[PDB]
């Protein structure tokens, strides 16, 4: 009585990936199933990449040789909250 | 004195065409390097996280 | 003819300064340079054959 794309939605609370954000992952993994595109995610892994790798560039030198480990899940709570709109 | 003197007139003399060798073959390569280590190292942890 | 002699020495001079870290680099350039293209080519044509 549970939706398996329900299950995978829920199940995704749990743990709280490195860099990719855990509600548009379950978001395209689910498109995935929804619309029946067979190659969805990875325009989606490619994207963030992408955006992440473009707003470590805008930080000073001094506050990336300083540290990295932090401003990743600093950038992936920016796109969660990108993610709402 | 003066042999000391024009000593140092020539180790300048040729210090300075020393000097300004040494600063073509570095604006090449500044040219060539810049600081490309952090623009390979970005991908390399974004990827593996 | 003095100064023409003071010259030629302070030539001599910074020539001897010249001369050496160039020494000091080719040795290590030298030591790295000749084989490490010996086997990496061919291994690149075995492989890719």
């Amino acid at each position: 009585s549970i939706s398996v794309d329900a299950l995978v939605q829920e199940f995704f609370a749990q743990q709280s990936l490195k860099i990719l954000p855990q509600a548009p992952f379950g978001d395209a993994v689910n498109q995935f199933v929804s619309k029946d595109d067979k190659h969805a995610v990875e325009m989606f892994v490619m994207d963030s990449l992408s955006s992440q790798v473009r707003g470590l560039l805008q930080l000073d030198d001094d506050k990336i040789n300083e540290g990295l480990d932090s401003h990743i899940e600093d950038f992936r709570k920016v796109m969660e909250k990108n993610f709402l709109s | 004195l003066n042999a000391d003197r024009e000593r140092l007139m020539g180790m300048m003399s040729t210090k300075d065409e020393e000097f300004r060798r040494l600063n073509e073959e570095y604006e090449l390569d500044l040219k060539d390097a810049k600081a490309k280590y952090k623009e390979t190292h970005i991908k390399v942890e974004t990827t593996k996280a």
